[PDB]
């Protein structure tokens, strides 16, 4: 555990490389969701 | 009272009248 020896950075802290689609899709059914509710098309259960 | 008063009151004092919305057909499905 010397010879080799190990560290902790700040690139060895590797994000799944899909991150950035999941996220952004996300947040657009939080947007078009929350653009509803307030046309009335949802109530507040459906929201939360 | 019943729902033939109860209602009547709504109307003569409160000023109650049931317009019709105009309800998009996303809004539409909600209620039915």
């Amino acid at each position: 555990a010397t010879a080799t020896s190990i560290s902790l950075g700040i690139d060895d802290l590797l994000t799944i490389p899909s991150k950035g689609w999941l996220v952004q899709d996300a947040e657009q059914q939080s947007l078009i969701l929350e653009k509803h509710h307030h046309y009335g098309n949802v109530h507040a259960v459906e929201k939360l | 009272e019943t729902e033939e008063e109860a209602r009547k009151r709504n109307w003569v004092e409160r000023g109650w009248a049931p317009w019709e919305e105009i309800l998009s057909p996303e809004a539409d499905f909600a209620r039915k």
